[PDB]
RNA sequence: GCCCCUAACCCGGCCAUAGGCGCCGGUGCUACACCCGGUCUCAUCAGAACCCGGAAGUUAAGGCCGGCGCCGCGCUCGGGAGUACUGGGCUCCGCGAGGGCCCGGGAAACCGGCGUGCUGGGAGGGGGC
RNA sequence: CCCCUGAAAAGAUAUCGGGGGUGCCCAAAGCUCGGCUCAGGCGGGUCAGAAAUCCGCCGUAGAGUGUAAGGGCAAAAGCCGGGCUGACUGGGCCCUUGAACGCAAGGGGCCCAGGCGGGAAACCGGGGCCUAGAGAACGCUCGUGCCCCCACCAGUGGGGGCCGGGCAUGACAGAAAAGUUACCCUAGGAAUAACCGGCUCGUCGCGGGUGAGAGUCCCCAUCGACCCCGCGGUUUGGUACCCAG
RNA sequence: AGUACUGAUCGGGGCCCCGGUCAAACUCCGAACCUGCCAGCGCCGUAGAAGGGGGGAGGCGGGGGCGGUGGGGUAAGCCUCCGCUCCGAGACGGGAACAACCGAGACCGGGGUUAAGGCCCCCAAGUGCGGGCUUAGUGUCAAUCUAAAAGGGCGUCCCCCGCCCAAGACAGCCGAGGCGGGGGGCCCCGAAGAUGUACAGGGACUAAGCCCGCCGCCGAGACCCCGGCCCGCGGGCCGUUGGCCCG
């Protein structure tokens, strides 16, 4: 994988129609909603924290997965799976491309340089706008310090600056 | 009906009165249409010009008009169809209509049907209607000889069935076996009334 | 019937690098040189043109006394000759003030007579015959604020209101 | 790859209909009678595409010059070049604007 | 003949405000129907349909009219919102992708409210010329 | 050559841009008239079954329409049946190929005349529902005409001509055409590679944030998974700006 | 914009309903905007519009800025389209230098006034005016042009919120304010290179820096004026393969 700065900016149209894309990669995020997901038990939670994007850009699938792991592990350890609801709010629909010389990927991929430059699929990313919610947490007011810490850890894994907004439901 | 993508058909199509595929081919002629429609009890004949905002009926009549010439046969048989075309034909001619195109709507063009009897009456009044020579009913059927022959057979087989099946004929004072004689009388009165009108 | 307000329009920015659609409109408004000035009747078709050239000109409601001074100092007739009181009187206008007031108030709908206008005898024309339909001004004494910013945020471009008369007096 | 130029080569949007316009169109356009000098608007009907004029003439105003059987001979312009469009009334609308 | 007024019927235009589901009523001299038959014209496996000949029965159904409810749909109505977006100018900000200011335009979803066919010609009926 | 996208709501629009297709096939899959309604679901019905034929209800097209893609189509443009050959002879005009603006072949549309097919009629038929399946000159060959010409005249054989169909150039606006040079030569080119330089930094090297986990206990003595922010110009590449007297 | 057709996609509830994430090759809706005809305005046109004919070309390598996330690409002073303008073929002022950034379009001479930009010295014009901030020589008035991120800092200036104290609050009886959270400005750390100094013009400056405002002045070939010259077009006079005069 290239450094994430290579795919951070929105430089072209969304590339999502998988029926026209050969070898589009499979999404490598196993779950998107963590903790207590049933709507009845979520009624106990009365606070909402959001990790909100500050800039527009593309977040790679592995960064979303890395952010999801660190925050969910922290909440499981310190808050408890029965006392919170955490949702990864964006889905990596956009397919990333790379122009590299490769074997077993088509004859055109054997031409070097910028000849036949249209890249083969290299991964997935979510295209986000300023103010967009990346992570969404529902919790009880007693755990505010722990929820803020979990979202601070998630933010350290993401390629764009974010900010934490805490509001009641 | 169910959902926004449902397309409701044209009002006259969902009422089942207008075949828009056939109507379009009629309008391409740019000629007046002889509209002939059948009801249970009457026949309707209209001469219609189509206009973008709606059709214009130059002359329209149903078979109730036959009582104005002392008609005593049934309202909508083959004989009544011919007399209706004659009245419509002369009225249409007085308004400047020389040629028309037959429009039968959803009725079938079976040979000898009443729609072609109205056409035959319209033709004899001087309005030209293109047609094939194998669909006009025979003169015997136009004169009602098929009605008279049926009743004559009924009387000598079951005299009571003659009384029920033609009760209204007996009420009007014209027994069905005398229909061809009366049809000539009514036809003469209609023709004379309009040739004199045309002459004046 | 309707008498539209009379506006003075001054071209503030130059010819080279002016965008094409703005340059075309300025030419039709007779502002074909920098610091050229015209007076127009503010009909909706005219105001649509001024909006198009808003970033290249400054404009506002011109007053009759300012117009009287402009005519006396920068008014030119055919041959690039000065406009004089005697020339006005020959045509039936008593003074610069009277013709300027006639135009500002709406008594006449044009200041310079059209190209195809034909002068009659005895009748005072509803304009000044053979006046050039534009004025060539001096640069403003004391300068401007900025020819690249709009007057509404401290520059000089765009709608100026009655302050166009203060600017004109400095440009005479 | 260069643009291909079939007779209908960039006409997906133009020849598409909204759901509420699906099916046959009304017949009133058939019943207008145009005389020489009338102004018409070329409004392509996608249910009769074979008789429709080229996409470049959609929305143009023409003048009726005469008739040819059932079609109308229309004089119009593409930019600066005079073009003759011969088309049936289902692809025409009266121009009320003068 | 002519002009005016006017149900259900005939020929239309626009083609859901007209469609869909459910419930409650109205209409029958005439008109529309359901209806009665199959000798004749015509028709099929089938007189069911089509076609022909009728008038015993009925407003039960269709058609047309009125009301209520829900769905769907419509609206030059309120909010959403001068928001999103955008034509022109800028030695205005930002490391940058980008944003901002001024002049000129300006939505959509959605929420609420209102609406639920309108209309052209003809027959028939009424009034006069 | 053709469709969608790119393409920025008139028109035009490129890249060794993206997703596909074409060099056919069909005497019906062509013309016309009539009737009918599809995929799918439910209820009932002898074998019989998820699926055969039968009765009924629902069913906006979720089917079909030869063939790519897009578009169109429900008393039809689909399915079935009846009758047919217009996939016609002689011509004209227009649209597109080819934007405004010159310019092939090909394709499409509207008509006039001749003579037909279907149909009660209206009307429709000069192939396929629409947008692809397409070939100059010279030469040859066939069709056609009471046809024109062949050297002083007439005749016989033969030859030529005008009009139309075909035989082909796919590098498709049309030569008939294999290598090799490190033995090499000439004209030139920084319109164009190799070295260095310029730009870029994926790669390379170096730094930082994060802290799962390891470290007896203990995140940070020492480390640092999963990820993320950078710097350098030190490897390699990308590009082709300068330099081929 | 929507997720209603075709597709993608995360959850909840009972194949349906509700919420959520998306679409270059999806679209119920739908701008700004562009474009057709007519009428008007504006301007051009009898000193000749439209249209047409004839002779001669050059040229058929383009380039810069800005805008379409244009499309591609890690990116490129990169490749390939669309539009306005400029360089090529354009002098001159500013930008330290510099085709295309800003200003602006140059016949010749002179006077005047402005534009961009600047006014401590170099260098024409202010050691100009009020308020506030920075202590790092940070920085030193857009772009080409020589820079900086995630992250850390009550370093310092400031704004808002929650709670405690009704003098029995915070800190170890005393007597007045105190504790926590969120944000903003400037600066500090993060911040490492090769011939020669806090480089980005130099001197140097604690303002001669930065932020909110303000006043005057300097400053082009631009604009105004005077004189001289030339030109295009029209008119006139002269025995003219031409000359002269006027507008
Ligand atoms: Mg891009
Ligand atoms: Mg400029
Ligand atoms: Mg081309
Ligand atoms: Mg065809
Ligand atoms: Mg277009
Ligand atoms: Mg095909
Ligand atoms: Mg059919
Ligand atoms: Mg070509
Ligand atoms: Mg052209
Ligand atoms: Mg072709
Ligand atoms: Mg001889
Ligand atoms: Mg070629
Ligand atoms: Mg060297
Ligand atoms: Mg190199
Ligand atoms: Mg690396
Ligand atoms: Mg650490
Ligand atoms: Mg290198
Ligand atoms: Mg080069
Ligand atoms: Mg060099
Ligand atoms: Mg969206
Ligand atoms: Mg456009
Ligand atoms: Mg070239
Ligand atoms: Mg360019
Ligand atoms: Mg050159
Ligand atoms: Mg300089
Ligand atoms: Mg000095
Ligand atoms: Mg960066
Ligand atoms: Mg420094």
């Amino acid at each position: 994988a290239r450094p994430a700065r290579c795919y951070r900016r929105i430089k072209g149209p969304p590339y999502t129609r998988e029926e026209y894309i050969h070898g589009a990669p499979m999404i490598q995020i196993p779950k998107f909603d963590m903790g207590t997901t049933s709507a009845a038990a979520r009624a106990a939670f009365t606070m909402v924290a959001k990790l909100v994007a500050e800039e527009r850009g593309q977040i790679r699938m592995q960064a979303l997965e890395a952010a999801r792991q660190i925050s969910s592990k922290y909440l499981t350890k310190y808050v408890g799976d029965a006392n919170y609801y955490l949702r990864l709010n964006v889905v990596p629909h956009h397919v990333l491309r790379e122009n590299r010389m490769l074997a077993m990927a088509g004859a055109d991929r054997l031409q070097e340089g910028m000849r036949l430059a249209f890249g083969s699929p290299a991964g997935r990313a979510a295209r986000v706008e300023p103010g967009q919610v990346i992570f969404y947490v529902e919790f009880k007011p007693e755990h505010l310090a722990h929820v803020k810490e979990a979202l601070r850890r998630a933010a350290s894994k993401l390629p764009i600056p974010t900010r934490i907004v805490v509001e009641p439901k | 009906a169910r959902g926004a993508r449902y397309k409701v058909p044209f009002r006259r199509r969902r009422e089942g009165v207008t075949n828009y595929r056939k109507r379009r081919k009629l309008l391409l002629s740019r000629k007046p249409r002889l509209v002939v429609r059948k009801t249970n009890k009457h026949l309707i004949a209209q001469i219609v010009i189509a206009r973008p905002h709606g059709d214009e009926t130059v002359v329209g009549l149903d078979t109730r008009v036959l009582s104005k010439f002392g008609w005593k046969g049934d309202e909508n048989n083959t004989s009544a169809a011919y007399l209706l075309g004659l009245i419509v034909g002369y009225k249409a001619r007085a308004k400047g209509i020389k040629e028309a195109i037959l429009d039968i709507g959803l009725h079938r063009p079976t040979p000898g049907a009443r729609v072609f009897a109205v056409m035959k009456g319209v033709i004899d009044a001087g309005v030209e209607v293109p047609h094939g020579e194998e669909v006009v009913p025979s003169e015997e059927r136009i004169r009602g000889e098929h009605v008279a022959e049926y009743a004559k057979r009924l009387k000598e087989e079951a005299p009571e069935a003659y009384k029920a099946r033609f009760s209204r004929y007996l009420q009007r004072g014209l027994p069905p076996e005398e229909l061809p004689s009366h049809f000539e009388e009514v036809k003469k009165k209609i023709v004379e009334y309009y040739e004199q009108k045309l002459a004046k | 019937k309707t008498v539209y307000p009379r506006y003075a329009v001054i071209r503030l920015r130059g010819i080279p690098t002016t965008p094409g659609d703005i340059a075309a409109t300025l030419d039709l408004l007779r502002l074909r040189r920098k610091f050229t000035m015209v007076v127009v009747v503010g009909s909706p078709s005219v105001m649509g043109m001024i909006e198009r050239v808003n970033d290249w000109v400054t404009w506002g409601e011109i007053d009759a006394d300012t117009l009287a001074e402009v005519l006396r100092k920068r008014g030119r007739i055919v041959g690039d000759k000065p406009l004089t009181l005697e020339y006005l009187q020959k045509w039936g206008w008593n003074s610069f003030e009277e013709v300027a007031l006639a135009y500002i108030s709406g008594e006449i709908e044009t200041l310079a007579c059209k190209k195809d206008f034909k002068a009659r005898e005895g009748q005072r024309p509803p304009c000044i015959p053979y006046l050039k339909p534009f004025f060539r001004l001096h640069p403003p004494r004391g300068g401007l604020n900025s020819v690249k910013l709009h007057f509404s945020v401290g520059g000089d471009l765009g709608y100026r209101g009655p302050l166009i008369n203060d600017l004109i007096k400095r440009m005479l | 790859v260069k643009r291909t130029h079939g007779y209908r080569y960039k006409s997906r949007k133009l020849l598409s209909k909204a759901p509420r316009e699906r099916g046959m169109s009304g017949l009133s356009r058939l019943l207008y009678e145009y005389k020489p000098g009338d102004k018409v608007v070329i409004d392509i009907d996608p249910t009769f595409i074979s008789t429709a004029p080229h996409r470049r003439y959609q929305g143009k105003v023409g003048v009726v010059i005469g008739t040819r059987g059932r079609a109308y001979v229309i004089e119009t312009y593409i930019g600066d070049k005079k073009k003759i469009i011969i088309t049936t009334p289902e692809h025409l609308r009266p121009h009320l604007g003068g």
